């Protein structure tokens, strides 16, 4: 699977640093968990973010995309039974959050990853990926640094 | 790592801010004293108070004026732009449930709200 | 593969007509050839229209999302070099229009749908859907009405 | 399907619009004489001069308010309000490049792609 | 063939057209400077003061062109035949009001009105 | 242990604080109601006037209320026992300028830096 990230382009020395998750993730994750957030296109991947900044139509200058290829064995599906209600209140319920640590915060993972629904398109899945996972680096290694295709005019 | 050399951040506050701060941000904030009491919640009257017998705002008024004063800095990180973070500030945001920033300082756990959110989008976290 | 299509509701009657391909579409088909067109999600069906829309946040009541499963193999594939450089301009190309054309006009088809990049997001895929083939009816009696989950206060 | 008894559409144009036409259509487009003469490409005086005169406007002026007008029907059309559409034609859209629809009824060219691009939001065709 | 005048262009109008255009256009319709200002309702007096340098046509005039090559090409694509094409243009048809093609040009109305009708009988209604 | 006066919330801050958070916060800190007065900068006479009928606290209160609350449940979650969290909660700190946690909650930016502390204790720095 291809996996898409972006991060600004300050942070180009350590792109995939679970810092960010970690001091101000609240949505599958809570303070203090290191994660990292991918996306399964670059449209998803865009407008999780830039949503919140759609007046400016040039944002994307301002960051980089990133693109990985996630092996198929460590993808783990959820169940909407086990999702609240509340998944997607704008107030992230402590719920995802819980769900999301457990994932991450797990020892002896067997999957690397977790498919979680979009708040923006539940049926366009989003990707937590746990750090912590034994064969990830060598994912980190093979990530390939792409241009923004994707048109932030679309936002007006 | 302390303004001017002993005031500092924290120091400011419980000193009291003085009315310069305010003339200062609403120059830079293009907001009246009616949006300037709607973002911080600190009274007109108050301020023009402040304002005529050069007294500085009290600890909890110097408060929530941070509280303004660290958005606007958080904002202009984001962007690299001042403008930019004030069209942003001024901007309803899907991620603050359709609030704009400004709304977002009046209290302590809006600030937060909005601290976290700034911090998601600059490292591309998934809100 | 899931395919997802939209239109208004008042065409709920007839929902795959390629009436307003034939009428209107301008991008990878010209005037009077039959066309449909579906995305690979949901989210990029959507954007695709309500970006000329971004001003309505309650525009998904004017509309009906619908899904298909397309067999892999009758979906085919484009490709870069064939594409022209203009392919994203906004007065579309009719290098573009023609080469849907061909695959629309084709008699003895063998595929069903092609394979395009998204105006929005050429990473991301939508895909152009012949309705003169034969194995579509079939697809078009498995086609499943659903609810929309995509969120248009995206465009605030 | 002629409007009044015999002026319909195609007849009305060559006869000439009444001036109470304009007064309709600036009324409910909410649009200046300046705006009306960006849109329809009509000088400014010319309008005076057919209201003051109650002179009806010539076969090219009435086909661009024709344009204007078809554009309002079709955009109510297309909403099922007639505010919304009012929105949408002084909105910039990014399938006319960023032009709003009201700077699409000066020739007829951008008249159809405007149009088209109507036609294929009602049917959800890709732009 | 319409490459050989046209740039298959929405930006030429409001650029303008430049005389070249007028000149293979009314040589290829055949009509007389008279003719074309009766079905462009574009002065002849006009067509002399665009011709007198090599100004373009306004938007407007530009505008009345791209109807006339529009109907020259949409006929062309009916008949299959560019002779027949112009030999319907000059015909005054019941369908259109006892108006050939060639006075459906003037206004954008009329011009819709044409395209449907060719377009009908692209549909081979009998 | 958060939900047992919490709802684990942003909305009750605007709303108001209702009494009964006050009655069970007081309560769990040990603190009198000079000593509130004290930590949150809300006069005691104020907490008397609330108290007086069920009327909620303005949000300005309820959100010095939810800063002491949150310095109780990080400190707790530092220490993993709440007598320790309290127990370092009231004890004056050389790191935070010769005063107390609980002294560190009448400001955003005092709060934010209590928050820096313990987090910094939570990495286990010596």
């Amino acid at each position: 699977m291809k996996l898409y990230r972006l991060t600004q382009k300050k942070f180009a020395d350590t792109p995939f640093s679970p810092i960010g998750a970690k001091l101000f993730g609240k949505r599958w994750n809570s303070k203090g968990t290191e994660a990292l957030y991918f996306s399964e296109s670059e449209s998803l991947c865009s407008l999780e973010v830039f949503v919140h900044v759609n007046n400016d139509p040039a944002i994307t200058k301002l960051y980089d995309l990133y693109r990985i290829e996630m092996p198929e064995y460590l993808i783990a599906t959820l169940d909407e039974e086990d999702l609240p209600v509340t998944w997607r209140a704008i107030p992230a319920s402590e719920s995802t959050q819980y769900i999301g640590d457990q994932f991450l915060n797990d020892p002896h993972p067997e999957f690397a990853a977790l498919q979680v629904p979009s708040t923006i398109s539940p049926r366009d899945k989003n990707y937590v990926v746990n750090p912590n996972h034994p064969k990830m680096k060598e994912i980190i290694k093979k990530a390939e640094k792409l241009d923004f295709a994707f048109d932030p005019r679309i936002f007006k | 790592g302390i303004e001017d050399a002993e005031t500092g951040r924290t120091d400011a506050v419980h000193k009291g801010f003085e009315p310069k701060v305010y003339r200062n941000i609403v120059e830079r904030v293009k907001l009246s004293q009616n949006e300037f009491q709607n973002v911080t919640l600190i009274p007109v009257s108050t301020i023009k108070r402040r304002l005529k017998n050069d007294e500085r705002f009290n600890t909890q008024e110097s408060d929530a004026i941070y509280r303004l004063a660290m958005l606007l800095k958080l904002a202009t990180e984001l962007f690299d732009d001042e403008e930019r973070a004030l069209e942003w500030m001024k901007e309803n945001v899907y991620g603050l449930g359709g609030k704009r920033p400004l709304d977002m300082v009046s209290t302590t756990v809006d600030f937060e709200i909005v601290k976290d959110l700034i911090g998601r989008l600059e490292h591309g976290v998934f809100s």
